[PDB]
């Protein structure tokens, strides 16, 4: 009913993000699709 | 390299330059709690 | 009154059929001679040794051109970014031979197009208006910048600036590709996005706000008649717009607020143009679109094409073919 | 001095990140007025000292 | 006006909410990551691994050049592998 | 408590800062904190490039922008820009680093604790935008601070050790300026040069002897000019012809922020003096020129006549004549003959190149250079790929030179657009209608119909 | 008061549900040597 | 290592927003 | 009441995502076309059509991933999942390129299901229906680009691929093969999407800075009410502006708005015509007058010879790996080139 403040769960939403895209950007550099 | 008394510091030297953009994200993270009034 | 004075109030009057005020002092010589300039060489000049290899291209339409492939040419490589006005050189038949018309009209043009720039904020100024129409022009403005003055500087010439003219314009984009992968590049995706929303957005625009006027009209008349040029109300209803627009999509994808809606509008084309003349501006320093050459290697280190593989072989044959006589040494650097 | 030039330094990192949140929640609780101002200020002269010993040790370890 | 439905802001911001999507949401996450570190995606989509887009000493794409036969073409593309 | 939100200050968060602009102490916080976090990134960033610093690659295949800014002012490098002491770079790093921290803490403490407004706790540090006086003053004291720090860098060049010369005999060293340039005919007929192909206007300054002499006159005239302002209030022609508000003096400062980026970008694309290409990497002119030296040595050496080698159009394979005569290479690279460099300059006649010692007296060491720059031109993708667009994977590099220009570019760019916005809207608001227009008196609708 | 299951919470469903497992499926990918 | 880099860009990055967090328990002057 | 009229009561509902009966068709095919996509890039391979790695799963990224067509030999097979092609395989399917025409198909219905959408929800809210007659301009791009220029070609080989570099390289087949740029069709069609993109701009911006003071505030956007009756800029000002600095102005807001529908929908109306004509490789390639004057004066240079010289390059270098069917080989020898490079 609003017992979690919105601010709170934008900001681990939003840390969750930079953290998938994160590892994506690393992946551009290691493994598959590096030209390694 | 670093001098070598300061290389156990290294990794958190790599990480350092990234502050500033940290508190950019910052506000942001400001505004939401005060609802962006 | 002195004389100085009613000039003054002359310039910056409101009451000019075309204001002309302090940048248009600037602006009207620079664009009568760069215009005057160009339908004269667009028509008759001769053809111009632009890349400097004493190789003339005919630009003009009596040398042999039509309307999409006449060009007024870029000045001579060998000229490289000096300065060639007229007075250089030894003899008209000279400049012509080497491109001067093409400098004299860029640079007229693009002085005369910043003082168009300053114009707008000027008469917004006179009339009580917000200032930023200027600001929206800065998009187009800046692109200009970038292909006719940024690109040159940074490649070390003139002659790789772009063409004034149609095919002209195309050879630039084409040799472009080659050069820097532009295609690959974000601010160049960006700027389609700009273009490609700025047409949808004008499309939708006019779509929801011509389908929800209001019956002012019958069935024999053009609907254009039920608006009076100055009349208080508004001659469609938003919220029905609105009500037809959130149902398509849903409530919030959609404005209910005329001024944000407006803003919105101007804001995506002029972002995405300011970054793909930006696109320009920094390849013009050699930094390229993303190179996906042999990125994927299979267990053995085959080289499993990509679509970006496919890309770079069509960028090879407009590398290899173009300005076909120009160069000597295995690398074209600039 | 080794070993303990790398104690006065990570003391220094330890303080740094306890002045970095401490110093704002403290400036922004009006209510903390009287009773933290004083911590800051010992703080404050205990980070400049960590800087200081950590700056002259250097030139032991370099 | 409103349709009905709880908003948005109420569920997302609710316990029961982050109760039910603490484990969905990583579950399927960790589904979507098994179904390729077991390698069941290669096998269901026939996608080539590293190892196997090629044979050894083979040079040549397997294209498939026939409408009727091609599945058959492929088959047989995948059988020289071994 | 003060403004804070929408209803009292009327601007909306997303214009937030705007409600700082008659709060001068919490400005104050916001400019200082922001000081803050220019040092640290100064800091940070050095100290990481040392990290990754390989003393044996040159700087440019590392990525380093700073590092070759420390390395110019005569520190840590040698003979050639070999790389001789780390620690000035480790120093530089860590001072900025702590340096932040004392900024940091005296931004939060004014933006937050600090009293929001200064006029009540001193008229000395208090100010209000209207105040010509007061601003001439601030002004001033900046101007003093500025040419003090231009004198800074001749303390360095003339008295503290020197600067790095790319020019110097023997392939570059650091050198002490003993005989600055201060005949104003120099000096300032730089800033009349046209900034057109083979002038270049004050990017053309190629000696330190007139960089050491410029930045004399500049602090000078700095120094004279903040006690000029200290001094005087604004006459009535400017007082006319200026608008006097907060939003304006930072439109002026935008507008010459956006002028200098413009300048800088040129700066670190052309000059090979003040960015040496030991450090930066060669120039796009410079990598183009040594491509031909290299081919003109290679063929050379395998017995072609050089001089006499017709090409496909016409035109000298190898060399031909500018169109004012001089010998310059031949190829695309005819654009580029006004490039002036340290290995290249002992070919140099009064003629432009001169045969004779294009067939006798080139050296291992210019083949080598020659080498080393045609294959680091400032080429490569945005994922760092060296080369020209179609090249394959393999060479991670792209100039610091073209990380340099383009940024500053986009920049300078962004910062024009920024004047245009504060500037308008400051001369909007100073008349009256920044808000809209006033439906009861509207302009237009009392001035006669055009037609 | 309100429904929990609505038209709506398929349609999220639909999208959100798929795409969790899509981006799981590709994070195990940045770890796929050759 | 790369989890030395990690661990202190999560400790770093917590940093900010416990500032936020804690004073908005204390009723701070946000 | 009918089971018919009960269930256009619920179809028609107002609820947070409307139905309608064009729902049937917009939903499925749309969420089919998207999830077809998004597997493939994700999962699926180009290696037997083409010769290509294009999903993540083999180590692209967002920009080089694709459905790329079927191969050249299936000819314009529907590839149906059950069809004598892939005979129920789903792995076989997808390796022979049954997505591409499963995205291709689900999504040209719904298209159709999404312009239906647009008529359908007009007609209940009351409006005229400008928007769905606007949204031919989208389907009629999709149909001459995805469906027509295929069919007349040899094969959905040469259709666009479904990926950022995949429509890249197609963009390039169209300069080096067709000379699409050289046509006016297309010529009309950048007219009417640059002109929009102004249109757009110069519209938003002239409004937003001819607005009323109808409030106190710095932001402005707070002082319009969606109910009011005034409008909220100025026309009369507007107006007054452009006439002095551009010549011209509008003058009334009604063709103002339609004039917005119009360009860039009537451009792409003309590019689409442009595609169906190069489907028949019926292109603007030449100009004859040039051509014989070009032949027979080798000191006649124009940017169109220019220009064509480039095509022949890209034809040349890219044609091999770009239909790797017609195992065309190229010696070193025969390749086009300029002089070193
Ligand atoms: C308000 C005030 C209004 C101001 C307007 C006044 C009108 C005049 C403006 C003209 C500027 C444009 C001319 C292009 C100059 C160009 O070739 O610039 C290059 C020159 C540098 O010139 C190069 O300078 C070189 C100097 O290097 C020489 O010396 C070096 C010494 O180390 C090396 O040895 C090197 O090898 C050697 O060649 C050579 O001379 C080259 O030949 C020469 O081309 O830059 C420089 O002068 C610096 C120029 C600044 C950049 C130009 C501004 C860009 C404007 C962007 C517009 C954005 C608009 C957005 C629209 C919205
Ligand atoms: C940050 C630097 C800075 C700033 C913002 C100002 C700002 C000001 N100064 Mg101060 N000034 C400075 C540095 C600065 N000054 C220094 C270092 C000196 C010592 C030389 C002076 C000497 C000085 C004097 C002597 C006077 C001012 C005055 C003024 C006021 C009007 C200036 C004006 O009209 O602008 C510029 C506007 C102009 C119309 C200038 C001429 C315009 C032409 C087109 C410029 C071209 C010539 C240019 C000077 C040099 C060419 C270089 C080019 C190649 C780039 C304004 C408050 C005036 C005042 O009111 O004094 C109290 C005044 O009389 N200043
Ligand atoms: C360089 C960036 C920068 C800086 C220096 C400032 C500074 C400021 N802003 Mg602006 N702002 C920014 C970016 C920035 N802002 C951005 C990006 C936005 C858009 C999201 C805004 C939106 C915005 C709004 C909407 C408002 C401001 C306001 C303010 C002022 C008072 C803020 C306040 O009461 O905070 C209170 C917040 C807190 C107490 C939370 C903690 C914040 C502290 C500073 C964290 C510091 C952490 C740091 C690591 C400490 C290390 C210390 C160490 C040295 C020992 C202040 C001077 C306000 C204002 O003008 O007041 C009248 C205001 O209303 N700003
Ligand atoms: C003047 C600004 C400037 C310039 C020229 C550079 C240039 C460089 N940096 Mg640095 N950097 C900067 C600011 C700058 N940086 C700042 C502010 C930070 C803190 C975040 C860093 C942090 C940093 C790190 C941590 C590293 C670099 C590295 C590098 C190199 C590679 C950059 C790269 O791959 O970009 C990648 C390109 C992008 C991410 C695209 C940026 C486009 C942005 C997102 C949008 C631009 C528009 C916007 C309005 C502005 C290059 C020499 C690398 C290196 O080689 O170290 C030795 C490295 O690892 N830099
Ligand atoms: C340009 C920056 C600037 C300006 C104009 C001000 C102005 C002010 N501050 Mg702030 N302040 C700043 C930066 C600034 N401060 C910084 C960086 C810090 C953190 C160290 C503080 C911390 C601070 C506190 C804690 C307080 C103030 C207070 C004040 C007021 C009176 C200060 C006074 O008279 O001291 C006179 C100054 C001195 C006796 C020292 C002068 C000698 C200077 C510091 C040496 C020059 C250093 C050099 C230029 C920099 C390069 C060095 C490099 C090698 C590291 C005034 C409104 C007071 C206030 O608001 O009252 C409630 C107060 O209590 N300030
Ligand atoms: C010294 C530089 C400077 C200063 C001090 C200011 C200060 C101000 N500006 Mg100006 N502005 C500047 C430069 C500057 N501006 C430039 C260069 C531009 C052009 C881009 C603008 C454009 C601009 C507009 C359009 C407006 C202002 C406004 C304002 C006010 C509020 C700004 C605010 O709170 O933003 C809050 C901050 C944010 C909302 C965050 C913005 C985040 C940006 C988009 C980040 C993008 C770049 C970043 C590097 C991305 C990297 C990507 C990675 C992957 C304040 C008076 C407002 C105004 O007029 O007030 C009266 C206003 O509407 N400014
Ligand atoms: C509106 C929804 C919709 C639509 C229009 C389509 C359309 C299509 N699908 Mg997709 N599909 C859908 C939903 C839909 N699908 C769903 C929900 C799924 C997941 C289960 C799929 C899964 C799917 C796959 C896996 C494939 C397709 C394929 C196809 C294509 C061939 C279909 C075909 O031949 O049907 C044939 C069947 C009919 C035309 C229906 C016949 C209806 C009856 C029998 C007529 C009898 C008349 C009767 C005598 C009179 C009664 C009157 C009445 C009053 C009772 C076509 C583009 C194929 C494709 O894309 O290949 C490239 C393919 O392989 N579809
Ligand atoms: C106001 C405000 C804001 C802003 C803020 C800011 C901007 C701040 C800044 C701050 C800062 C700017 C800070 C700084 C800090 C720093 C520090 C804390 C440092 C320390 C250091 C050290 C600790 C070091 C150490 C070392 C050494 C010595 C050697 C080597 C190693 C090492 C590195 C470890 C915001 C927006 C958020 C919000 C609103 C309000
Ligand atoms: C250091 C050096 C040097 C030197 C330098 C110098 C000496 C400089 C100077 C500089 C200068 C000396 C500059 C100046 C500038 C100026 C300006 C930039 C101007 C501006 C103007 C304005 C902006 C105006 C405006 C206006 C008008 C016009 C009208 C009315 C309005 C107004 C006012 C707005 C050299 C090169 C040798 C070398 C290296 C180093
Ligand atoms: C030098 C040094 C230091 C210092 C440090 C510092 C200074 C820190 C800071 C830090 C910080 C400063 C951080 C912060 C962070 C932040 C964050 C993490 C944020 C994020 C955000 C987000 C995620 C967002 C979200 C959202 C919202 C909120 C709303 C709207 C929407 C969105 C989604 C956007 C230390 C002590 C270490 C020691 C050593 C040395
Ligand atoms: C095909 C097919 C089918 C179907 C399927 C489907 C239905 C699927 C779906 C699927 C899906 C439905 C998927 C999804 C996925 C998603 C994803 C993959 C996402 C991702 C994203 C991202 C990565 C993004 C993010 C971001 C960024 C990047 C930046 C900006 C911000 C954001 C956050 C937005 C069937 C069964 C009939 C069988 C046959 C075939
Ligand atoms: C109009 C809506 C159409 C929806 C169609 C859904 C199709 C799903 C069914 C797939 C069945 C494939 C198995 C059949 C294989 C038969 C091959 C053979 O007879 O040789
Ligand atoms: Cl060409
Ligand atoms: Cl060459
Ligand atoms: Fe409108």
């Amino acid at each position: 009913g609003g017992r979690i403040p919105l601010w709170i769960v934008a900001t681990v939403a939003g840390m969750g993000v930079i953290v998938i895209v994160g590892l994506f950007f690393y992946g551009a550099y290691a493994g598959l699709g590096s030209s390694l | 390299k670093l001098p070598e008394a300061y290389a156990i510091f290294d990794p958190l030297v790599d990480v350092l330059p990234v502050i500033p953009v940290l508190f950019l994200a910052l506000a942001f993270v400001w505004q939401a709690a005060v609802g962006f009034r | 009154a002195n004389l100085w004075e009613r000039f003054c109030n002359w310039v910056t009057s409101t009451d000019n059929r075309l204001y002309v005020g302090w940048f248009g002092v600037i602006m009207i010589p620079t664009l009568l001679a760069a215009t005057i300039c160009f339908v004269i060489a667009f028509i008759a000049a001769p053809p111009v040794d632009i890349d400097g290899i004493r190789e003339p291209v005919s630009g003009s339409l009596l040398y042999g051109n039509n309307i999409i492939t006449g060009a007024v040419v870029p000045s001579s490589n060998a000229i490289g970014l000096h300065f060639y006005p007229i007075w250089e050189a030894a003899s008209l038949d000279e400049w012509l031979y080497n491109g001067g018309p093409y400098q004299l009209i860029i640079f007229h043009f693009l002085l005369g197009a910043s003082c168009y720039m300053g114009r707008q904020w000027e008469l917004s100024y006179r009339l009580g208006m917000r200032p930023w129409i200027c600001v929206a022009y800065s998009a187009p403005l800046a692109s200009a910048f970038a292909v006719f003055l940024i690109y040159p500087i940074g490649q070390g010439s003139f002659s790789d600036g772009m063409p004034l003219g149609i095919s002209g314009t195309f050879n630039f984009m084409i040799v472009f590709q080659a050069e820097h992968n532009i295609l690959m590049h974000p601010f160049h995706q960006l700027g389609v996005a700009g273009v490609f929303g700025g047409a949808l957005f004008c499309a939708m625009h006019g779509s929801l706000v011509t389908s929800s006027l209001i019956r002012e009209t019958t069935e024999t008349e053009s609907a254009n008649y039920g608006y009076k040029f100055g009349q208080e109300e508004e001659t469609y209803n938003i919220v029905a717009a609105h009500g037809y627009f959130g149902r398509l999509i849903f409530q919030y994808a959609s404005f209910n607020n005329s001024r944000s809606l407006h803003f919105f509008l101007a804001a995506w084309p002029v972002v995405g143009v300011w970054f793909t003349a930006l696109g320009i501006s920094t390849m013009a320093f050699n930094l390229n679109g993303f190179n996906f050459n042999h990125s994927v290697i299979d267990a053995k280190g085959n080289v499993i094409n990509t679509w970006a593989d496919i890309i770079n072989r069509a960028n090879l044959g407009m590398e290899v073919m173009h300005e076909r006589n120009a160069h000597n040494f295995p690398l074209d650097l600039a | 001095m080794t070993i303990l030039f790398q104690l006065a330094l990570a003391a220094l990192v330890i303080l740094s990140f306890v002045m970095v949140i401490g110093v704002p929640v403290a400036y922004a609780s009006p209510q903390d007025w009287d009773r933290s101002k004083q911590l800051i200020f010992l703080g404050s002269g205990l980070w400049i000292a960590l800087v200081l010993v950590v700056g002259v040790l250097n030139f032991f370890v370099v | 006006g409103t349709t009905g439905e709880r908003p948005f802001s109420d569920i997302i911001t609710s316990v029961r909410y982050w109760v039910i999507h603490s484990i969905t949401i990583p579950a399927l996450f960790i589904a979507g990551w098994l179904f390729v570190s077991t390698g069941l995606a290669y096998d269901v989509f026939g996608t080539p691994r590293p190892d196997s887009y090629y044979a050894q000493e083979q040079r040549s794409i397997p294209l498939v050049t026939d409408r009727f036969e091609a599945k058959q073409q492929v088959e047989t593309f995948l059988e020289q592998l071994k | 408590a003060t403004n804070r939100d929408q209803e009292s200050s009327g601007f909306a968060w997303w214009a937030g800062n705007a409600r700082l602009i008659n709060l001068s102490g919490k400005l104050l916080g916001a400019h200082v904190a922001h000081a803050g976090l220019i040092v640290f990134w100064a800091g940070a960033m050095t100290l990481f490039e040392l990290a990754h610093f390989i003393p044996e690659k040159p700087m440019y295949e590392q990525g380093l922008i700073l590092i070759p800014h420390i390395a110019t002012l005569g520190w840590g490098v040698g003979p050639g820009g070999e790389v001789v002491d780390t620690f000035p770079f480790f120093v530089v790093g860590v001072v900025h680093l702590i340096s932040s921290a004392v900024l940091g803490f005296g931004g939060v403490y004014h933006a937050i604790r600090g009293p929001e407004t200064l006029e009540e706790y001193s008229s000395f540090f208090g100010y209000d935008w209207k105040d010509k006086n007061k601003m001439t003053t601030i002004l001033g004291f900046h101007l003093i601070v500025l040419g003090i720090g231009a004198l800074l860098l001749v303390a360095k060049a003339m008295f503290f050790g020197g600067l790095y010369d790319t020019w110097a005999p023997g392939g570059g060293d650091v050198r002490v300026i003993t005989n600055p340039t201060l005949d104003p005919r120099v000096i300032f007929g730089y800033l009349l040069k046209s900034p057109f192909g083979g002038e270049g206007w004050i990017v053309s300054v190629n000696n330190l002897e007139d960089v050491v002499g410029g930045h004399i006159w500049i602090g000078l005239i700095c120094i004279a000019g903040g006690i000029w302002h200290i001094l005087t209030t604004p006459f009535g022609w400017a007082r006319r012809a200026f608008i006097w508000s907060g939003e304006a003096y930072l439109s002026y400062s935008l507008g010459a922020l956006s002028m200098m980026g413009f300048i800088a970008t040129c700066f670190v694309w052309f000059n090979n003096t003040v960015y040496p290409s030991e450090f930066y990497g060669p120039t796009g002119p410079e990598a183009s020129q040594a491509q031909a030296m290299t081919f003109l040595i290679r063929d050379q050496k395998l017995g072609a006549n050089v001089g006499s080698a017709q090409g496909p159009t016409g035109l000298g394979k190898y060399l031909m004549r500018s169109p004012t005569g001089e010998i310059i290479f031949g190829g695309e690279t005819m654009r580029f003959w006004d490039f002036r460099g340290p290995w290249l300059e002992p070919l140099r006649g009064p003629n432009g190149l001169d045969l004779n010692k294009i067939k006798n007296d080139i050296q291992p060491w210019q083949e080598r250079r020659a080498a080393e720059y045609m294959t680091h031109a400032p080429l490569g993708s945005l994922n760092s790929v060296g080369g020209v667009a179609t090249e394959i994977n393999s060479v991670n590099f792209v100039s610091p030179r073209s990380w340099l220009a383009t940024s500053h570019f986009v920049l300078a760019f962004f910062f024009l657009v920024g004047h245009l916005w504060h500037a308008g809207r400051a001369r909007a608001a100073a008349a009256g209608f920044e808000k809209g227009i006033d439906r009861e008196s509207e302009p237009v609708l009392s001035m006669p119909s055009l037609d | 008061s309100y429904p929990i299951f609505t038209v709506r919470w398929v349609a999220v469903h639909t999208l959100a549900v798929p795409t969790i497992f899509f981006l799981g499926a590709i994070a195990a990918m940045q770890f796929i040597q050759r | 290592e790369v989890i030395a880099q990690l661990t202190m860009i999560a400790m770093i990055g917590i940093a900010g927003p416990m500032i936020i967090f804690l004073l908005a328990v204390r009723r701070g002057n946000l | 009441r009918g089971w018919f009229d009960i269930l256009d009561d619920w179809l028609k509902r107002d609820r947070f995502v409307f139905v309608g009966w064009s729902g049937i068709l917009l939903f499925p095919c749309a969420y089919l076309a998207l999830g077809g996509w998004l597997t493939g890039t994700t999962f699926v391979t180009s290696w037997y059509t083409h010769g290509l790695a294009s999903s993540y799963l083999e180590g692209c990224n967002f920009l080089t991933v694709a459905v790329s067509t079927p191969a050249n030999s299936m000819g314009h097979s529907l590839l149906l999942l059950w069809g004598p092609e892939a005979q129920g395989d789903f792995t076989r399917w997808c390796q022979l390129g049954g997505l591409w025409t499963f995205i291709a198909l689900h999504g040209a219905f719904g298209l159709i299901g999404f312009m239906l959408r647009q008529f359908e929800i007009a007609r209940l809210v009351g409006v005229r229906p400008y928007n769905a007659i606007a949204f031919s301009a989208p389907i009629a791009v999709f149909v001459s680009v995805f469906l027509i220029y295929p069919l007349g070609q040899s094969s959905w080989f040469f259709a666009p691929s479904f990926g950022v570099a995949a429509i890249f390289r197609f963009l390039l087949f169209f300069q080096g093969f067709h000379n699409w740029t050289l046509n006016p069709f297309h010529m009309m069609g950048v007219a009417g999407v640059l002109g929009g993109a102004l249109l757009c701009a110069i519209h938003g911006a002239t409004v937003e800075n001819t607005l009323f003071q109808d409030g106190e505030g710095a932001s402005t956007f707070r002082a319009f009410n969606p109910t009011q009756a005034e409008e909220t800029y100025s026309m009369v000002t507007a107006n007054r502006f452009w006439s002095q600095i551009f010549g011209i102005a509008f003058s009334n807001k009604r063709w103002l708005h339609f004039f917005m529908l119009f360009v860039p929908v009537t451009g792409l109306w003309m590019s689409a015509i442009g595609v169906v004509g190069l489907a028949l490789n019926l292109r603007s390639y030449d100009f004859i007058s040039q051509e014989i004057r070009a032949a027979e004066d080798p000191e006649f240079e124009t940017f169109y010879t220019k220009n064509l010289l480039l095509n022949e390059g890209i034809r040349a270098w890219m044609a091999p790996q770009d239909q790797p069917h017609e195992n065309f080989v190229f010696p070193e020898e025969v390749l086009p080139r300029g002089n070193a490079l």
